[PDB]
């Protein structure tokens, strides 16, 4: 319920 | 005499010679008092939770860029430690903590620059920022822990964010990578990562009885690949054969952990 697909292939995508 | 260390890697006795020493017998993310280090090549410490005698580090570093120790100094703290579950079932791990225990765990939201979809609310889904240039800016300004980019929108965890989590009594249990903890560490907000290390590819199975082989063996993978680069910023290591003896370990390790008296790394 904490978890946004968006974010994490945001994050583990390409990061800063 | 004397300064206080932790231990990187797990030890025993027999192994190295047997029972027949003074030796003294530690696991990963043990804190150790060493009282003489005069010994070139082996040391004379106390367990901080129980006298004898352990290893050095140049020592353990000829046997098998080796991690060893790293010395740590006592610090107070006054928030609730946030919490970074990583490895297998650490999504269910986390799912579990805050139904569990509703008034001593909660969860923050992500910032991105992304446009609010119409059913997304503000505060809920994301806090949306209106202007991207700010949030690179805060990027910038170290403001967020972590920080990405997907189909050309940021989105990012923000320091404040976690704070205001752990300033009301509460853990954070927060979805970031192993990276978030160093820049949680550098904003003085440390918090408890815990790594659930797969024993194999057979236990994978045994604690995630749902997922396929095929995905098993791509968690197996990424786990041990975890484990080659962040092993140091590990609070600890926690392994079973089912979930439900992971998750009564890493309830225990947060208990252990969640003192007002904690150790960080030194200088």
């Amino acid at each position: 319920r904490i978890r946004r697909e968006e974010y994490r292939r945001a994050i583990n995508g390409q990061s800063f | 005499r004397g300064f206080y260390i932790r231990a990187l890697f797990d030890y025993d006795k027999t192994k190295d010679c047997g029972f027949l020493s003074q030796a003294l017998s530690f696991r990963f993310g043990d804190v150790l008092h060493v009282i003489d280090a005069g010994d070139e090549e082996w040391w004379q410490a106390r367990r901080v939770h129980d006298i004898g005698f352990i290893p050095s580090k140049r020592r353990v570093e000829r046997r098998e860029s080796v991690l060893s120790y790293e010395t740590v100094t006592q610090m107070e703290v006054h928030y609730a430690r946030p919490i970074i579950i990583l490895g297998p079932t650490k999504d269910r791990a986390n799912d579990d903590l805050l139904s569990e225990f509703p008034d001593k765990f909660g969860s923050c939201v992500p910032h991105t620059t992304r446009p609010k979809r119409e059913y997304e609310i503000d505060g809920r889904d994301y806090h949306f920022v209106s202007s991207r240039e700010k949030m690179e800016k805060d990027i910038q300004a170290h403001k967020f822990i972590e920080a990405g980019q997907y189909n050309s929108h940021l989105y990012g965890t923000s320091v404040q964010s976690v704070r205001e989590v752990a300033e009301q009594g509460k853990h954070c249990i927060l979805d970031v990578s192993a990276n978030a903890v160093r820049r949680l560490q550098a904003a003085h907000l440390h918090p408890i990562a815990i790594f659930i290390r797969p024993r194999s590819l057979e236990n994978v199975l045994e604690i995630n009885k749902r997922i396929t082989e095929e995905q098993a063996r791509k968690a197996f993978d990424r786990a041990t690949k975890l484990e080659q680069e962040f092993t140091e910023c590990f609070s600890a290591i926690v392994e079973g054969d089912s979930f439900e003896e992971i998750y009564h370990k890493v309830k225990r390790v947060i208990e252990d952990l969640s003192g007002p008296y904690i150790w960080v790394p030194a200088r």
